[PDB]
């Protein structure tokens, strides 16, 4: 039993944080929808 | 009891969030942990009941 | 697409359990909700005084939505930078712009994000440059370094048929379970390609919800409902027509204008009712001719012989004893299950024992029988119960949302004694069919969110309905359906050789015809015993039939000999020329029959 509750609308924000990096890692799922290696 | 309760909990590479029982073994029983929703272990169940049975 | 029929705005949501704390995020967008699987599994969402029950569902994925299907399409460009909207448990979202980086599947490639967010933001949207969504976050990997990755994911978004199935003179058989989107996606797309070929289309339903649920699944199209209170109805125009089985073998026994139908759709085919039965033989009579194709769609098609067939679900199959009425002790395990249960009774007075004792231990008991069937099943649906206690109405397409099914293999069977006097009698309870006892195991194994469905039943099945007197009725029905190539409309084959009947042996002249087919309409009388009274030449309104029978034919009820005051003030012991047991089965049986012979009908 599960209830929801309100969050945000979706819009982009010029004011947003820019962080991460981009790496390249091959990875594989599997049936379940899982991922590794 | 099985080997796959000497492992330490296990929360997957995933975001969710929902509370489990996992079995410490050097605590000796079976505390709650978050689970990830994906690629669950075996040191990983839905009550504390059948952890303790199976663990 | 799943299994069930049924606030609505737009923005992402928290979702979150009472044991109350986040356990994932979704999008609600147009009328739709968007989630992982991992998230919930096909759980049920009430929220705003409403609820939610999944739609479809990708678990290759990790993919699910409820409410409909997966439009979001936006797909990200593999250079565009990117946006995750995260809603941490118990903090005021946030959003991170970032570069994505590969994942490399290997089946494909695809963009990631080395953004980690706390537990409980799986189903957080990835925005994109123009503002769309082309992402959800949440199921990801760990990297060799430590670090944690995740893989944006979004769906991009389907029957095509054969055309041999449209081929005059060919008539299909489609073997189709639950689960495989029979009513939701096959029927849709037969209906529309059938359109293009521009195909005078019917499509024939067991039951009145059967056939709004297949309204609401062929919506957007051109479909007419038609009503037994109409003989026929043209129009000039493109028109698919809709009915149920014995409204179409209605309209056939009392009306011209049948039209010349060249594509015949019969959902849930191995209904055994007599209308049903002589509808498939008249729909087999034209596809001989070459002036038709036909569709049988059904789980049991003739030869099926498996009690415990394929399902989507898995199904728990439990052989115990089951009660045959009321108990005082000995089956707690009938009350502690805590689900919801289908009960499979052979009477309605079987079913009214156990449904008053079910009752008594405080479960929402609801009764469904053949002619309460479409005025109670909506009831299962807006209400919620304990236990249905039902009888074989059941196996005709009514889908629940439950999670057992008790099944002790048992019913009636009306058959047509020959001993002298020539009567009706209901034998039994016997061991139900194979088929029947498949559909009734039917009615669960279909949530793929449940895999702790059980099927309790007791006794063997029994592959002999050889006397069953639906037969012959339905070839008293059909024998009064006249062709205008005064061809011969004979059963449908594989249910041929069950009666041993001449075809053609029951057609009635003119009028005796017109008050066969009134005494069963307006009189609600069986088939047989419709008939009976027509052929010996006896009008609608003339009722002294029902009082000049002999002794042995009188009428018992709870135990005394049932007098009635006639139309005229006279009072009669109720003892009917022709002895139907159907007539005097169950209470309301016995009410319709008694208004009946007292002229007040």
């Amino acid at each position: 039993d599960l209830s929801l509750e309100k969050a945000a609308n979706v819009q982009w924000d010029e004011m947003a944080d820019i962080t991460g990096s981009s790496p390249i890692i091959e990875v594989k799922q599997d049936e379940d929808g899982s991922f590794s290696i | 009891r099985p080997d796959f309760c000497l492992e330490p909990p296990y929360t997957g590479p995933c975001k969710a969030r929902m509370i489990r029982y996992f079995y410490n073994a050097k605590a000796g029983l079976c505390q709650p942990f978050v689970y990830g929703g994906c690629r669950a272990k075996r040191n990983n169940f839905k009550s504390s009941e059948d952890c303790m049975r199976t663990c | 697409l799943w299994d069930v029929p049924s606030t609505l705005s737009e923005g992402v949501y928290r979702i979150m359990q009472r044991g109350k704390t986040q356990v994932g995020v979704g999008i609600h967008m147009e009328g739709v909700f968007h989630t992982m699987w991992h998230v919930t599994r096909g759980s049920v969402i009430c929220h705003e005084t409403g609820r939610l029950e999944p739609s479809w569902a990708d678990v290759r994925n990790d993919m699910i939505s409820y409410g409909g299907g997966w439009r979001l399409g936006d797909k990200w460009d593999k250079e565009e930078d990117v946006q995750v909207l995260a809603i941490e448990p118990g903090k005021n979202p946030k959003h991170v712009q970032t570069k994505p980086g590969l994942f490399k599947t290997l089946t494909g490639e695809i963009g990631a994000v080395t953004l980690d967010f706390k537990p409980g933001t799986s189903g957080s949207p990835i925005i994109n440059k123009k503002g769309k969504v082309i992402g959800l976050y949440g199921n990801g990997v760990v990297t060799k370094s430590g670090d944690y990755v995740s893989a944006i994911t979004q769906a991009e978004r389907d029957y095509e048929v054969d055309e041999d199935i449209f081929r005059k003179k060919r008539l299909t058989i489609m073997d189709l379970h639950p689960g495989a989107g029979k009513t939701k996606r096959i029927l849709p797309s037969i209906v529309r390609e059938a359109l293009k070929r521009r195909l005078r289309t019917l499509i024939l339903a067991p039951t009145r919800v059967v056939a709004a649920e297949m309204e609401e699944a062929l919506r957007g199209l051109p479909i007419r409902y038609q009503t037994p209170a109409v003989k026929s109805e043209h129009t000039g125009r493109e028109i698919v027509d809709l009915m149920c089985h014995a409204t179409f073998t209605t309209r056939l026994l009392s009306s011209t204008r049948v039209p010349n139908y060249n594509l015949i759709v019969m959902d849930e085919a191995h209904f055994t009712d007599p209308c049903s039965v002589a509808a498939r033989g008249y729909i087999s009579t034209r596809v001989e001719m070459g002036e038709a194709a036909a569709i049988f769609m059904t789980a049991t098609p003739p030869g099926s012989i498996d009690p415990f067939p394929q399902s989507n679900s898995p199904i728990e199959d439990i052989e115990r004893e089951i009660p045959e009425r009321s108990w005082n002790t000995g089956f707690d395990w009938i009350t502690d299950y805590q689900g919801k249960t289908v009960w499979f009774v052979p009477s309605i007075k079987a079913g009214n024992d156990i449904a008053n004792c079910l009752r008594k231990s405080g479960k929402k008991v609801i009764q469904l029988s053949r002619k309460t069937f479409d005025t109670e099943y909506p009831k299962t649906k807006l209400t919620d119960w304990d236990f249905v206690v039902t009888t074989d109405i059941s196996e005709m397409g009514a889908n629940f949302r439950a999670g057992r099914v008790i099944d002790p293999r048992r019913c009636l069977k009306p058959v047509i004694l020959t001993d002298g006097p020539e009567r009706v009698i209901l034998a039994g309870p016997i061991p139900v069919t194979p088929a029947s006892a498949a559909q009734r195991r039917g009615r669960i194994g279909r949530n793929p969110a449940q895999e702790d469905d059980q099927y309790v039943f007791s006794g063997d099945p029994l592959k002999n309905d050889e006397d069953h007197a639906h037969w012959t009725e339905a070839k008293m029905l059909l024998d009064n359906i006249y062709t205008p190539e005064g061809i011969i409309p004979t059963l449908f084959g594989p249910e041929r050789e069950k009666t041993q009947a001449i075809d053609g042996e029951f057609r009635l002249r003119g009028e005796q015809r017109k008050t066969f087919v009134e005494l069963m309409r307006r009189g609600d009388l069986p088939v047989w015993l419709s008939y009976k009274v027509a052929s010996a030449g006896i009008s609608y309104k003339d009722r002294e039939w029902c009082f000049t029978g002999e002794r042995n034919n009188q009428i018992l009820e709870e135990n005394m000999e049932v007098e009635i005051w006639t139309r005229e003030g006279e009072k009669k012991k109720l003892r009917p020329k022709w002895l139907d047991a159907r007539v005097y089965a169950d209470p309301m049986a016995l009410k319709d029959f008694k208004e009946f012979a007292s002229g007040r009908k």
